[PDB]
């Protein structure tokens, strides 16, 4: 898999975590004009521990509504979000430029997996 | 005016903060970068032409100190004024024919303006008023750490010609660097100091210029820009006791131990003047 | 050189289409002994109408200068050639130069002059071989690898071919270059040079056999026949040798696509491109013969190169923002292209995000799912990749360049 | 046996046509008289004469375009005393004016030679001046890589790295190949007022070995 | 007459950061780079004319050490000559100019054709690894005819190189020097100068030149010890292992000297 699970990366692990929120949102309310990836992207790779807590929270709901439905995909979100957020110690106060890159190549890769079959 | 006699060189450094420091021409007008590890540069030739700013604001034309670049002058016609003055009718596209008067019309242009006698100029054009290399250079300045370039896009709720679009406002835009610490190094040559006529007076002048560089260079494009060191070595006598680089080598410039994540401001640097060479002394004071 | 002095005694033969017109030494030209050597040779035509850019008393051999002269002799005693020599080759040189001849051609700043030893037709295709306006089919079959034979019967390959080329220096003129092959090996060199440069094109209104003073044109420092670089000019002797080009040119080729930007002055409808179909040509060729790589000449999307989808990604994300905001008179390749190639993990985020945001516009706006397309191009680019490098080579720049130009040209109309 | 066979090669390479010396232009081999400079740099007395058998081209031939600013003019002759007589300046300023001169250069790269060569005693040779003793010294120089001065290949801007042959010679590019290079620079007759020489330089097999530079029917 | 005792080779490294180190004449004055590497390039005579000015410099017009060839960036003020079947007047051309008893001079008549050598020999400067110099874009605010003020300003361009490291090889032969004089105090005085070569050479295009090495391999014998391409391989000039990407200052190239032969010996002087 080019996606590399075993790669407890920082950056990379919070790519991940970001694309796994936006799949859980786009599941809990489909359709609709915009994605966090769409909404929060600038505020989530500037400052990211000012605001992943809040995409959490949001995620969180989004599993919730999932939950109530038989399609329960919600509890691979969430064992996801527990995988990637049990690599990271602590979110970073900022991210440089290439960890910047590392986020949205890690984000794009865990999007491409949770879409294949 | 009697010339100076020592070798000096000269660290400068300075600041921007969500300023333009210095447009490229070629990517629009992003600042200047160095593309293949993303520092900032500053031409030698935008801190010359603040320097020559202001000499123009503080002396205001007086005698021995006008500049010769100029916003709207021509250069033929300064250089007819050397001719004149040196009474000589300006031979067509040539110099004089006497050798003495030749230097007499260069001297003149150096002994009156200002920046030709500092910085050097390349007179050789149409009506002929010789060659001057400069006492004083100075080197492209550069970013201590790779800057960050963003664009900033602006709307204009007036348009100026004949235009229906205004359905949406008219864009433009502005590059601003964040944040960055330049550092730029300079020479003065007491060698051709001599031949040129650079006095300790000018000198004088030249540190107060490059202190009180910036603070008169205020536009919309600039933003917040200061002089932050001037870190000057003189060296006793006319030829140095130290090479240069070994003298640059003794101001590091590195973070702060409590500072993290992107630069924003003066202290986030910590700076630091070795002990230089017992042929030189460092005036920091500056 | 005794060449021309050949080429003379050859066109003098003839009754027309030339001429039979006329202390001692040994003749370095014809090489006999004790004949009257000329202390002073005859001039050269120069000026627009001989060597461009020389001045019209143009000549090879001059001693007027003191450092010149050598072992005690003087004028034209330090070049010993007989009179009837130094009559010969100038006069063939001049012949040569006479535009109503078709044998010449003028490249960069220097003037090429080419013969073959005996009459063939060779004389008169390569006037306009590396010059390009039958002919066509037979570029396009020598580009193939086939015999020129099999599209001109009559010409004799075993014939010795000579170009030469001059470059003006006031009054003196330099010899650049010199070539002395056979007519059917450099025309297959020839054919292979045009081989590495073929590229699609990207308007179809450009050259399929790009003239080669079209191709230095476009890493002129402001796209006009002067400041073509000499060095360059005289380094594309590579064509016709078959060696590695110079490997000043893609340096050159980026450092115009640095310092480039889309002119809207050509008033058609697009503004003028970046990496123009030429210096994507030049980008092939130097990629091919001095770094012995494999390129296409379309998209080869089934290709895991870092560099190659890193430019293709480049040209998604350019093409996303002419999408999002139309007509717009600046794009990411105007500004950023020179440091994405250069330094891709500094301004690769940066990038991403901007286009992020250029899709977030789209999607609301019509085009409601070209929004979505781009979105899954990024997806399948990015999914090879395992970090932004730091830095990128040279050659990694020209193969990101490469990438670049197949992804923009293969999405002009997809959708 | 009797003989040597000297190897040489470096990066750059001017042996500069007569015909082309303003505007320099490169022989596309080392000419004999090259050849002959190379191995007086090595070792070298007015006893003994260099004569070069053969030369091997290894490496292929490429050209290169390099153009530098240059002076005009040799500096003139003061006269010791008369440049007292009343103290003045010498200098040969070259901003000034005409002094400045362009030479442009298409010059060798890359070049790969093996120099066969043999000893000659001149005609003012000493009585006790063995020959067999000037081969061991040049021999003894070569191996041990002493010299009187580095060895240039034409010009003193493009130094020669150089080794001596013991073995058999190495195999050239042109190995298979048969090419005629036109009359080319054999020597310089010094006795006779200074002309050049010329010879008919037909390489094959990339080995070319011109006649001898003192031979009678050669030389007027 | 005195001279030098021993055969010296030198390895001079130096480096220029944002600035032209030596223009192309045939390039529209961008720095030279090689064809066949990509290397830039910078010609010895550039160097030479450097050890002169700031031996003129240095010297000014001392007795011995006057110099022939020289720019209009010089003085007048004061000169001395030393005054000591033409090999009178040739040795009094060697004993008093510095660059023609260093490096070689041609007169321009004689029964012979007027040449001297000097003992000294240096080769093209080339860099360790290749340079991608940059097109600086610039503009001016005034006009220089009255003709192009008919709102008013013109763009001009500069080359730079960014950074790059120059290797510059060199040969002292001593028996040359015996013919010339070069003596212990020319030596020295040589040394210091390519030590100090950029310190006066300063000017808007090349930026910030520095001789940051200068190995000296000094020979026991009157010729050499060792061939002399072998002694320049042992300065392994490469780069240090925490530096990737584009070199943009010395500290990303280590440089070591290894063991030279028993019979040469080796000194640091930078």
């Amino acid at each position: 898999v080019s996606l590399d699970p075993a790669r407890t990366d920082r950056p990379y692990l919070l790519g991940r975590l970001f694309a796994v929120l936006e799949k859980a949102q786009e599941d809990a309310v489909p359709g609709a004009n915009a994605t966090i990836k769409d909404r929060y992207l600038a505020s989530a790779s500037a400052n990211p521990g000012q605001v992943f807590h809040m995409l959490l929270k949001n995620a969180s709901n989004h599993t919730a509504k999932l939950r109530k439905d038989p399609e329960r995909k919600a509890i691979h979100y969430e064992i996801m979000m527990q995988e990637i957020i049990d690599n990271i110690s602590d979110f970073p106060v900022t991210m440089s430029s290439d960890e910047q890159g590392l986020f949205m190549i890690g984000y794009y890769h865990q999007r491409k997996a949770l879409f294949t079959k | 005016m009697t010339a100076i006699a020592n070798r000096y060189e000269f660290v400068l450094l300075f600041d921007v903060e969500n300023g333009n420091p210095n447009g490229d021409p070629d990517a629009g007008n992003m600042p200047r970068i160095d593309p293949e590890t993303g520092h900032g540069l500053v031409t030698d030739v935008c801190l010359k032409r603040k320097i020559r700013n202001h000499v123009a604001l503080t002396k205001e034309g007086a005698e021995r100190f006008n500049i010769y670049i100029q916003e709207k002058a021509i250069l033929n016609e300064t250089h007819e004024r050397a001719y004149t003055a040196c009474d000589l009718k300006p031979e067509p596209k040539k110099l004089p024919k006497k050798v003495e008067d030749a230097k007499r019309v260069t001297d003149w242009m150096c002994t009156n303006f200002y920046d030709i006698r500092t910085f050097g100029a390349v007179m050789t054009t149409e009506v002929n008023c010789g060659q001057v290399r400069g006492p004083v250079q100075m080197a492209f300045a550069r970013s201590v750490e790779p800057v960050v370039p963003q664009e900033v896009s602006i709307t204009r709720m007036a348009v100026t010609t004949k235009a229906e679009a205004e359905d949406n406002r008219t864009m433009g835009r502005k590059h601003i660097v964040p944040y960055g610490l330049y550092v730029a190094h300079g020479f003065i040559s007491a060698p051709l100091a001599e031949k040129t006529g650079f006095s300790d007076e000018d000198l004088t002048l030249f540190w107060d210029a490059l202190v009180n560089m910036f603070e008169h260079d205020r536009s919309a494009a600039r933003g917040l820009m200061s002089s932050r060191k001037l870190i000057v070595f003189k060296h006793q006598n006319r030829l140095g006791n130290a090479p240069a680089h070994k003298l640059f080598d003794l101001v590091k410039v590195s973070r702060a131990e409590g500072s993290s994540g992107p630069a924003r401001s003066f202290a986030d640097y910590a700076v630091t003047v070795g002990q230089a060479p017992e042929g030189v002394e460092v005036k920091e004071m500056l | 050189l005794q060449a021309l002095h050949g080429y003379y005694q050859r066109m003098s033969a003839d009754p027309d289409a030339g001429m039979p017109p006329y202390l001692c030494g040994q003749c370095l030209i014809t090489g006999e002994r004790q004949k009257p050597i000329a202390q002073l040779h005859p001039s050269i035509k120069g000026g627009r109408d001989g060597v461009r850019g020389a001045q019209a008393v143009a000549s090879i051999v001059s001693f007027n200068n003191t450092a010149f002269e050598s072992y005690g002799k003087e004028q034209s005693i330090n070049a010993p050639v007989s009179q009837e020599a130094a009559f010969s080759y100038v006069t063939a040189l001049n012949y040569l130069l006479n535009p109503s001849n078709r044998q010449k051609v003028t490249i960069a700043d220097a003037t090429v002059v080419f013969w073959a030893e005996r009459s063939s037709p060779a004389e008169d295709i390569f006037a306009g071989m590396f010059d390009p306006p039958r002919m066509h089919d037979l570029l396009v079959a020598i580009r193939s690898g086939k015999r020129a034979t099999d599209i001109m019967p009559d010409m004799d390959e075993s014939v010795r071919f000579h170009v030469l080329g001059l470059s003006p220096n006031a009054a003196r003129l330099s010899v650049r270059f010199w070539e002395v092959d056979t007519v059917g090996h450099m025309l297959d060199k020839v054919g292979r040079h045009y081989r590495e440069l073929e590229i699609i094109p990207q308007f179809n209104n450009e050259q399929e056999f790009p003239s080669l003073s079209t191709l230095l044109r476009q890493t002129a420092v402001l796209n006009k026949t002067e400041n073509i670089s000499p060095v360059l000019a005289g380094g594309l002797r590579a064509m016709l040798t078959g060696g590695p080009y110079p490997q000043s040119l893609l340096p050159a080729v980026l450092g115009r696509i640095r310092a480039e930007h889309a002119r809207p002055e050509d008033k058609s409808r697009y503004r003028l491109e970046v990496v123009t179909y030429y210096r994507a040509a030049l980008i092939k060729a130097y990629l091919i013969r001095n770094r012995k790589l494999e390129v296409p000449v379309s998209l080869d999307p089934a290709r895991t190169d870092r560099p190659y989808l890193l430019g293709r990604l480049f040209a998604v994300l350019e093409k996303a923002q002419e999408d999002a905001v139309p007509g717009a008179n600046a794009t990411i390749k105007d500004r950023y292209l020179a440091s994405a190639s250069a330094n891709p993990g500094q301004v690769f985020h940066m990038l991403l995000k901007n286009a992020s945001n250029h899709t977030a516009k789209l999607r609301k706006d019509p085009e409601r799912k070209s929004a979505i397309h781009y979105e899954i191009m990024m997806q399948e680019i990015i999914d090879n990749i395992s970090d932004f490098p730091v830095t990128m080579s040279s050659d990694e720049q020209g193969l990101f360049m490469i990438g670049y130009y197949h992804q923009r040209k293969a999405l002009f109309t997809k959708k | 046996t009797y003989g040597i066979r000297l190897r040489v090669w470096g990066d750059y390479a001017c042996f500069t046509r007569p015909e082309m010396k303003v505007e320099r232009v490169s022989y596309d081999v080392m000419p004999p008289s090259a050849a002959r400079g190379i191995l007086e740099a090595i070792h070298w007395k007015p006893a003994i004469r260099w004569i070069v058998d053969r030369i091997h081209v290894l490496r292929p031939i490429v050209f290169d375009n390099v153009r530098r600013n240059e002076v005009s003019s040799k500096i003139p002759k003061p006269n010791p005393a008369t440049a007292m007589r009343d103290r003045k300046p010498l200098y040969f300023l070259v901003d000034d004016g005409s002094n400045r001169q362009q030479r442009a250069a298409t010059l060798l790269r890359n070049v790969d030679y093996v120099i066969e060569a043999h000893f000659e005693l001149t005609d003012k040779a000493g009585a006790e001046d063995n020959a067999g003793k000037h081969l061991d010294i040049f021999r003894r120089r070569a191996r041990a890589g002493q010299s009187f001065q580095q060895p240039c290949l034409g010009c003193r801007e493009f130094p020669a790295s150089f080794e001596l042959l013991e073995g058999d010679v190495p195999l050239s590019c042109y190995a298979g190949e048969k090419r005629d290079l036109g009359y080319m620079l054999l020597d310089i007759d010094f006795e006779r007022d200074m002309t050049p020489l010329f010879f008919k330089a037909v390489m094959e097999d990339g080995v070319i070995t011109p006649p001898s530079r003192t031979s009678p029917e050669v030389r007027a």
